[PDB]
RNA sequence: UUACUCUCGCGUUGUUCGGAGCGGGGGCUCAAGAUUGAAAAAUGCAUUGUGAGUUCUGCGCUAAAGCAAAAACCUGGGGU
RNA sequence: UGCUGUUGCUGUUAAAGGGUUCGUAGUUGAACUGUGGGCU
RNA sequence: CAUGGGAUAACAAAGGAGCUUUUUAAAGGUUGGAGAUUAUGGAGCUGUGCGACAAAUGCUUUCCCAUCUCGGUGUGGGGUUUACGGCCUCUAGGAAUGAAGGAGGGUAGUUCGGGGGAGAACGUACUGGGGCGUCAGAGGUGAAAUUCUUAGACCGCACCAAGACGAACUACAGCGAAGGCAUUCUUCAAGGAUACCUUCCUCAAUCAAGAACCAAAGUGUGGAGAUCGAAGAUGAUUAGAAACCAUUGUAGUCCACACUGCAAACGAUGACACCCAUGAAUUGGGGAUAUCUUCACGUUUUCUGUUUUUUACGCGAAAGCUUUGAGGUUACAGUCUCAGGGGGGAGUACG
RNA sequence: GGAAGUCGGCAAAAUAGAUGCGUAAGUUCGCAAGAAGCAUUGGCUCUGAGGGCAAAAAUUGCCAACUCAGAACUGCUUACGGCGGGGAAUCCAACUGUAUAAUUAAAACAUAGGUUUGU
RNA sequence: CGGGUAAACGGCGGGAGUAACUAUGACUCUCUUAAGGUAGCCAAAUGCCUCGUCUUCCAAUUAGAGACGCGCAUGAAUGGA
């Protein structure tokens, strides 16, 4: 998919950041370019996320797939819910 | 080493209940003492309290279905059938 | 593609020129070349659609004809390689969404079938990449 | 907190745990003990160190079998 | 006695190609670095 | 065992960005012999300058930082050359056989097809059921009889239920490794061919051991049960008839999951590669240039890949085969693999 | 002497702990199995291995409680208690279980499994 | 009166002729039932005759085992092996 080549380009290119913590410190700071949210997430943790975002003016996009699949799209081998990218190297979106 | 070649779980009722009654309540007995995955959250971490009563170890949600696992095949088509009327 | 795994005979290819020298009209250095297609790297394309870009729109037949270096050893020098060959990744990469389609349609038995060429020819393409040392040893391929 | 980068790490005798937050530094709290004293020498009779046993307690909590209830008491949400 | 076949057998119907694929030992495996020259 | 030769080959290594030379000058860090002590120097060690010459890849480089008609030549004509500035950085970085009418991968027409999986619907027919009508037979055969029927059969019209199956179009046509695969729409992952001045660079062919799939019948556990129907029942036929024919009917026939691994599983013809005469066709893709409809179709000529047909050399015991070989073989050698050795006993006995 | 006794090996005799080696047919693959069978064992004097705590620390000191293995010498009158005899076959019931208090404990009953009926 | 139903109660045959030595009948007639006992098993805890007949076990076996079957009176969820 489209979203899965973006995010080995910052993968590998770029800063990013994973778990919830630590993406609301980068919100509330100014640092997040964008946040990527997996559909398994639970509904009270979402909501509050994307209020951060609204404020923040911070584009969000909603993954297709649960928090297995958005931490097997980054290499990575656990499972992550919100992910947070700081820098974009190289990259669209 | 492995243990035994046929009977796994079922080698602690010796020679005793007959091998075709053994052999159909072996692949029931393996379903409800496995760990089977959770929707939500993301682990392999449902186990089966009581019959029908399954419990995740990390959400630490209770979920009704099944008396030796968690989804039966039944259940999955009528979900669809629901979801397919409700779209109408 | 053809005569591995199966019965196919096509003779489907491109046939390169005798004559090995850039047109007069074609007026990029060599230099120019080679900053296009470590460019196009980063963006994140792969060594064969680098040179489709440049084949379609900007002129350039072949890129050893003007620079004398192919596009992949432009992008060993410049740090730029994929972590595994190309034509490996893109075998892992269908042998994944084979997989992921078979868990739900558990009597699809033509694609289990196809299922097995395609592990069958991920080995033997890893074996000599072992053995020419382009891939570490130990790399395994886990289903 | 680039902790799991490409054999990730901590831990039990033992069947496992972590981006839904491991490990390290510094802390808050609960349970069971230890120590200092008052009692208490005014009493009793005429000493302080290790191994073995011991269900209080802790290790949070087979099954198509999943392990009583109420009084009494405690805390909070509102209101005064 | 070329009816044991390396030299040198047979396998459509006389005896005899495995139901079809994958595959490890094994056997087999494309081209290229090379025209010496001058004198009667 | 020693030694001469290097064409054909084998072993090992590598996987290609782990990739200057010379000349001068300066600075430091054998004493008679034997036994001790020390110092001066060679030679090499670094770091300074100096002279001379190379370099297979241009440092009068690159990079961004900025600031502002004539002459020679061939036959009076032809062809050949010729007729914004300044600045500060940075600077192993271009020297590597070629891309097999061998393999792998990419992109495209959002290509091609009864290829595979999932979900919704559609179509008549067989059977059964009531609703509307009618009245004496209907069924079946060579001829009959078992069988149904005034308690209304058969026949007629519109419906309802359930389970199978997709006629005609359907063809020496398509897809699939084989077994196999035909209604429509939505959906998922694949496969082959063609096009290419895309990428890569020997990664290949074929096989004991080992693994996966495999019509029908058969087995186990759940469903389903319209049609047909092993076993069985009842009529006939017959010298007899346990059979062929008629009326029925259990297991089955259909679905899910798990076994079994057999077929005239056949082209009775193992796989990969080369050469090879002629004429009409056909399926899919592409290239070049008169017909119909409003982009599709169709004309003519080439081309790659597929399933075939007719009338050459050659081969064969013959029937026959022939670019799709059973040809190119006593003028006997491209590579790998499976099987056979008079007929029975017998694919039997034992393990 | 060794079942010749007796309806009948009734009763008695016999085996015996622990450790090493070894173990058949059959089988629902779990067993059969302690199958069968062979060997050792005392006393005394020694040696080796198995740890805790403090300061190439791969080093130094202090200390506790037991077990196992090996060797030399020296004995038996085989010597408390406690503690399976074994094998080859036929009939019945699958197995654990229940059951005629006071003559019957079994092949009887129950059982999981299979089938049928009513709703 | 007319249909269905046996994992309902239950039931499941007799006579003679016949093959190149004899013996035995694959074969053929005949009387008969709702159907005429199929697969298996046996002198079995089920066989009167009976201590049946052959083999094995012993010096000697009305006992045991393996076979044979016209089975007084074996036999399929009254479940057979
Ligand atoms: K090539
Ligand atoms: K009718
Ligand atoms: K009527
Ligand atoms: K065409
Ligand atoms: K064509
Ligand atoms: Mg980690
Ligand atoms: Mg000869
Ligand atoms: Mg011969
Ligand atoms: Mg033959
Ligand atoms: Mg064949
Ligand atoms: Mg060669
Ligand atoms: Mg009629
Ligand atoms: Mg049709
Ligand atoms: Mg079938
Ligand atoms: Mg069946
Ligand atoms: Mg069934
Ligand atoms: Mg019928
Ligand atoms: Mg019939
Ligand atoms: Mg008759
Ligand atoms: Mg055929
Ligand atoms: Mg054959
Ligand atoms: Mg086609
Ligand atoms: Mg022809
Ligand atoms: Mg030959
Ligand atoms: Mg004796
Ligand atoms: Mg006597
Ligand atoms: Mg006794
Ligand atoms: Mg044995
Ligand atoms: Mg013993
Ligand atoms: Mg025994
Ligand atoms: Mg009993
Ligand atoms: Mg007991
Ligand atoms: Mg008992
Ligand atoms: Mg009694
Ligand atoms: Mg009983
Ligand atoms: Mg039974
Ligand atoms: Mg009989
Ligand atoms: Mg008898
Ligand atoms: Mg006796
Ligand atoms: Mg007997
Ligand atoms: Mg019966
Ligand atoms: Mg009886
Ligand atoms: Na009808
Ligand atoms: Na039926
Ligand atoms: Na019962
Ligand atoms: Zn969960």
């Amino acid at each position: 998919d489209t979203i899965n080549a973006k995010l080995q380009l910052v993968m590998k290119s770029g800063k990013y950041v994973l778990g919830t913590q630590q993406a609301l410190t980068t919100l509330r700071q100014g640092r997040s370019k964008l946040v990527v949210i997996a559909n398994n997430c639970p509904p009270i943790r979402r909501a509050e996320v994307e209020y951060y975002c609204t404020l923040s003016k911070t584009p969000i996009h909603h993954y297709s797939g649960n928090n297995l699949d958005l931490g097997t799209a980054c290499g990575k081998h656990f499972r992550t819910c919100v992910l947070s990218v700081t820098n974009v190297g190289d990259s669209d979106i | 080493a492995k243990r035994t070649v046929k009977m796994g779980v079922m080698g602690r009722y010796g020679t005793r209940y007959g091998a075709n009654p053994r052999k159909r309540a072996k692949k029931l007995e393996v379903s409800q003492h496995a760990k089977h995955f959770c929707s939500f959250c993301g682990k392999f971490a449902f186990r089966r309290k009581a019959v029908g009563i399954w419990r995740c170890d990390g959400c630490s949600k209770t979920v009704a279905g099944g008396a030796y696992t968690l989804s039966t095949p039944n259940n999955s088509t009528v979900r669809s059938t629901v979801r397919r009327l409700r779209e109408l | 593609m053809v005569r591995m795994h199966g019965n196919g005979r096509g003779k489907a290819s491109s046939a390169l020129p005798y004559r090995r020298t850039p047109p007069a009209w074609l007026k990029i250095a060599s230099r120019n070349v080679v900053k296009m297609v470590c460019k196009s790297s980063r963006k994140g394309m792969m060594p064969s659609q680098i040179g489709m870009e440049l084949r379609d729109s900007m002129g350039i037949a072949q890129v050893k004809n003007v620079t004398g270096r192919k596009i992949l050893r432009i992008l060993k020098h410049n740090g730029l390689a994929p972590e595994i060959p190309e034509d490996l990744y893109f075998l892992v990469k269908r042998a994944t969404q084979m997989r992921k389609h078979l868990e739900r349609h558990t009597t699809d038995r033509d694609t289990k079938y196809r299922l097995i060429l395609v592990e069958s020819r991920i080995h033997r393409l890893a074996r000599y990449y072992k053995r020419v040392k382009q891939l570490p040893p130990t790399w395994k391929y886990e289903s």
